[PDB]
RNA sequence: AGCUAAAUAUUGGCGAGAGACCGAUAGCGAACAAGUAGAGUGAUCGAAAGAUGAAAAGAACUUUGAAAAGAGAGUUAAAUA
RNA sequence: GCAGAUCUUGGUGGAAGUAGCAUUCAAAUGAGAACUUUGAAGACUGAAGUGGGGAAAGGUUCCAUGUGAACAGCAGUUGGACAUGGGUUAGUCGAUCCUAAGAGAUAGGGAAGCUCCGUAUGAAAGGCACGAUUUUUCGUGCCUAUCGAAAGGGAAUCCGGUUAAUAUUCCGGAACCAGAAGGUGGAAUCAACACGGCAACGUAAAUGAAGUUGGAGACGUCGGCGGGAGCCCUGGGAAGAGUUCUCUUUUCUUUUUAACAAACCACACCCUGAAAUCGGUUUAUCCGGAGCUAGGGUAUGGUGUUUGGAAGAGUUCAGCGAUGCUGAAUCCGGUGCGCUCUCGACGGCCCUUGAAAAUCCAACGGAAGUUGUUUUCACAUCUGGUCGUACUCCUCCAAGGUGCCUCUAGUUGAUAGAACAAUGUAGAUAAGGGAAGUCGGCAAAAUGGGAAUUCCCACUGUCCCUAUCUACUAUCUA
RNA sequence: CAGAAGAAUCAUCGAAUCUUUGAACGCACUGCGCCUUUGGGUUCUACCAAAGGCAUGCCUGUUUGAGUGUCAUU
């Protein structure tokens, strides 16, 4: 909805930003994983 | 929606109408737990989070919880 | 043209009261008008009093004293007839008591 | 940038607990400029944004150049 | 907005330190609308006599900022 | 009315050392993002998934193709890595 | 030590490329165009939209740019996909405050116990003033939780412009509300807290403690009448675009004034009055010695008039030269059981005689009080936090004409192409007969009818006896 | 990778920091209060900010009370 608590805005933003491509240089430092 | 986010355990198991969490029993002082729920216990017991303070205590024990500064 | 409500308070109710106006830009607009004021009513009889503007409760503070009361005993609380009825009844009761006390003392 | 060069307003990323009064004090004490208006919003990512409108006595471009983000 | 018909009063309001600017409007009916901007109200004076408008114009204190047709 | 060390218990806690044990469908559900992804309104449920090479030296360059790729070429002991 | 356990897990077959899943032209872009974009044509929803908004709900899904891996019962230059960035601005709009039915902690009491009952209950259930300071150790007097409504109650904002995406929020202009202090000016008093009018009551002001009340908030439903606004209808005026051999003063389209601030503009009551020979009067007979008609007043102003705001804005035409500049017009009507919304005055039905609180006001009461005192009068000065706001969709807005048609607006998508045999479905027409069909007038046509399930009359592809047409299906192709 | 030059993504670890919550504690669950002190400002009886406080039961002591509870006071 619209009348959303501010914690929800942080909660929604973090959940969405988890779906983000893992950087190329990240792989170059041995190993980094998903999920 | 019949459940919302629980303030204590952060799971979407807080029943709005009963005003009680189905997971941890919030707002009861004690956490909901059951011996028939062995897998449920291991999902939320000590070690599933940070244990930031317990790691400090375990590290401090060897020296006898000493205080002060080195010479 | 079909016009939408300015607010987002769906399910228009008693509070949602609007007026259609034409703007200098040639647009039909909803203008929400607050409910009309209520004139004070007499305590004894209940008819609205005479000489008091019919405005809102919060608004009444802005008015001066003379604009909220009438220059008479119980002015702004009782009607003129109610005041007249109150005065004559009080005097007749007092006289009925004075003669009753006179009869008992003799 | 459009707001800065048009309406003499600077746009800041501010603290989450900052209110219009504290943003005014912080801007006044960090850039020696007097705001005449502050309007804020919360971005969908959980960050607060403040539109600080400056006095006509000051130029928002000058402050922006001084800050260095111009 | 307040419509003032008393010219002297318009002078006194102009002499008041609250008044900031005044505007002169030339209407098609040859009326001059003296719109004086104050804190709360915009005081307008419509004068039908043309020479009255000019004799009004420099009787305005020089410190006040008069403006041409808006 | 009351206290009391030791010999005793200990699937947890902080550590340690072992094994005629299992060897990736086994051994813990989980050797790896494992109570993770995912499912359910909820209590709960719950996986699959280890191996280039000594070294990334992970294929410059040319060509074809819109591109993905292909072909010559190159690296390597080996690209039947 | 496996061939099997409708074995377990993984892998892979035949079935099988099988079952299957209203647009046309030119142009642009592209490696590529049945599906993208633009223009033309043809159509579809037809104000009850495929329209435009919100609630709940989703959470970035809005916008721009790029890509065409996975999605796409097809594909794409494409998706609500992927990647990269951007986007939600409020003193006045909501929440925030109040209460509702109820819930609920506390007091207490149960219960082995997780806990249960209980909500002013046998609770010490919390205040206010007074005073030369009272044996410098305080006396006297008075009165006596919380949660639960983004639809109920409630202080206050409008217009124009602006974005790729946000607006009652931003920009320009114009207001308003609430609180806060002093100041300036005005008003009242050693006749202590203003005068006037028969009156209703009026006004720039015109102190009011304790204590005691009253009002607003604040209250069902239905019908008719009246008022206003917007919309619809329409006469001219103007502007442009038509149509026009001729006819056609003609055809089509447009013609705006916000919040707010000023002065003025009509139902209750008062005064004179005493009434039936009954008067006044509704669309609907209602009231009148509990004082009619009539005359003069008082208040309530629903509204209307004139402005201000305000033409400087907006729109439409002409031009002239960053998008500027210059012209004009933006007018006068008439209206109606019209529709939408609101207000006033009645009349019923009620019976179920029709929430609460916050909040604001007034009254009675009379404490106190030349220098002062008061002033709810006018003006200036200052401030207004926190959160929501993008986008998607139970409920809102809803044109005209005669179930259809059209304007505004929105689509042209749903995998396509080619053929049209047999089949199936659907819809029709059919010579002569007319229920002979079948257990039977089932379905059609008749209009179905008449008389007691039957009979009579009418009717028809039910039947003799089938035949023809159409679309779809079916078929093949990508 | 860039960049830096008692280094360190080092070890140990006795000093600290330690957001919002949670037994979770001013009251509620976007918020709403009260008390104390201090400070700011281009504006100072206003507004704002900061810091430190305000849960419940029980114990020991302290202070202030109440009682037609038990008494004493020539
Ligand atoms: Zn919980």
């Amino acid at each position: 909805p619209s009348h959303k608590s501010f914690r929800t805005k942080q909660k929604l933003a973090k959940a969405a930003r988890q779906n983000r491509p893992i950087p190329q240089w990240i792989r170059l430092r041995t190993g980094n994983t998903v999920h | 929606k019949s459940h919302t986010i629980c303030r204590r355990c952060g799971k979407r198991s807080f029943h709005i109408q009963k005003s009680t969490c189905a997971c941890c029993g919030y707002p009861a002082a004690k956490t909901r737990s059951y011996n028939w729920g062995a897998k449920a216990k291991r999902r939320r017991t000590t070690g599933t989070g940070r244990m930031s303070y317990l790691k400090k205590v375990h590290r401090s024990f060897k020296n006898g919880f000493r205080s002060g500064k080195p010479a | 043209q079909r016009v939408t409500y300015r607010r987002r308070l769906a399910y228009n109710t008693r509070s949602n009261r609007t007026r259609i106006i034409k703007t200098p830009g040639n647009n039909i607009r909803y203008l929400h008008i607050k409910k009309l004021g209520t004139i004070p009513r007499c305590g004894d009889t209940g008819v609205p009093l005479q000489g008091i503007p019919a405005l809102r409760p919060r608004e009444f503070a802005r008015l001066s004293h003379n604009k909220k009361t009438v220059q008479r005993a119980y002015g702004g609380c009782l009607s003129a007839n109610a005041v007249k009825d109150r005065i004559v009844r009080a005097f007749l009761i007092e006289e009925q008591k004075i003669v009753k006390q006179k009869l008992k003392q003799l | 940038m459009k707001k800065i060069e048009d309406d003499n307003t600077l746009v800041f990323h501010v603290h989450l607990k900052a209110n219009k009064f504290t943003i005014k004090e912080a801007v006044r004490k960090l850039y020696s400029v007097e705001p005449v208006k502050i309007n804020t919003l919360i971005r969908p990512n959980g960050t607060k944004k403040a539109f600080v409108k400056l006095s006509a006595d000051a130029d928002a471009l000058d402050v922006a150049n001084r800050i260095g983000f111009l | 907005p307040r419509q003032i018909s008393d010219i002297k009063q318009f002078l006194e309001i102009a002499r008041r330190k609250d008044a900031t600017s005044a505007r002169i409007k030339k209407n098609t009916n040859k009326d001059v609308k003296f719109k004086l901007r104050c804190s709360k109200y915009l005081y307008t004076l419509v004068v039908a006599d043309a020479k009255k408008a000019e004799k009004l114009r420099q009787s305005l204190p020089p410190d006040l900022t008069v403006t041409e047709v808006g």
